[PDB]
């Protein structure tokens, strides 16, 4: 059938997905309740890899966690207060 | 706002598995018959055509389309 | 080798797409659900001209990425 | 009346090469021969960035700065 290129993408996804489970459920964990709080974070996480060393996966990695950062805020942005 | 060490590594893992993965390597080296926008077209939406989502095929598309973005720029 | 220069440069080109109105209200005119779409039609209607430069490409980079998150925000 | 929205991207995207043309020509003067040569250099201008502090913006730069060493690579030295 038609999107053989996209089944198989999506496939490979979901193995991903199952081999680091715990991998992306740590993603679920580091939630930030503010766009200026994620900045500061996605920065912390960024600094701390590169830190490590860096190939295109790692980015693409950071990446990531980067839109689960911001589609957080984006969805369900706060506005302060907690500090 | 601050511990990072458990996220980074899980960054590690999940990033080195995306750099060396053969078939995602294979399936992007394949759709060297140009339009690479045609294809991250077609891709991005029979990816998720099953009506399931999960950041496991994020990052998949985020890979094979930043792959197609450095091909698209290689025609000038 | 040193990057104060670069770093700079990318501050000031990144501020400008950060608070460029005009692209924002492009990316915000493009909600009512389909990202995948609007972003196949721009990529190459962006280059109809034959032309290209760095500065299309980091524009269509800001564009697109936005319309990754609202993607995102459907499913 | 076909391509309004990619020509209205197009003319933002050439003002912002005329008006940050030397910022353009600075990424030009930082291009790396080899994959880990681009790395490298990558990894010290991003985490010089990011002592500054991001915006979406910024990042967007850094990627795009990014693509401009990877383009390089991928067409020339290091082949
Ligand atoms: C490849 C090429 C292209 C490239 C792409 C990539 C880039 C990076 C990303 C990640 C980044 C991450 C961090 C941040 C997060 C947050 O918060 O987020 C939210 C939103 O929403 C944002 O916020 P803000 O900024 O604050 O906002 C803006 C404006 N408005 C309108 C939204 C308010
Ligand atoms: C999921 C996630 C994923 C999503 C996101 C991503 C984004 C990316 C963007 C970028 C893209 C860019 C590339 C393109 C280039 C061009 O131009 O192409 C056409 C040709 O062909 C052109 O051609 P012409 O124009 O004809 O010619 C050229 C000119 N000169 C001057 C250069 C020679
Ligand atoms: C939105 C999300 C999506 C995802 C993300 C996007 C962005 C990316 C980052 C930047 C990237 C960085 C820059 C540098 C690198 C380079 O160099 O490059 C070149 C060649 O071409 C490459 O290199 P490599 O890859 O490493 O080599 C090839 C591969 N193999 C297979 C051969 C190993
Ligand atoms: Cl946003
Ligand atoms: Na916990
Ligand atoms: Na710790
Ligand atoms: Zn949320």
């Amino acid at each position: 059938t038609m999107g053989q290129v996209g089944r198989q993408l999506a496939i490979i996804g979901d193995d991903i997905n199952r081999r680091y489970d715990s991998e992306f459920q740590t993603m679920l964990q580091h939630l930030q309740p503010t766009a200026e709080n994620a900045y500061e974070y996605f920065t912390k996480i960024a600094t701390s890899l590169f830190e490590s060393g860096i190939n295109w996966g790692r980015v693409v990695a950071l990446l990531g966690f980067g839109y689960r950062l911001a589609l957080h805020v984006y969805q369900h942005g706060g506005s302060g207060g907690s500090g | 706002d601050a511990s990072t060490k458990k996220l980074s590594e899980s960054l590690k893992r999940i990033g080195d598995e995306l750099d060396s993965n053969m078939e995602l390597q294979r399936m992007i080296a394949a759709v060297d018959t140009d339009s690479p926008r045609e294809v991250f077209f077609r891709v991005a939406a029979d990816m998720f055509s099953d009506g399931n989502f999960n950041w496991g095929r994020v990052v998949a598309l985020f890979y094979f389309a930043s792959k197609l973005v450095l091909k698209a720029l290689s025609t000038k």
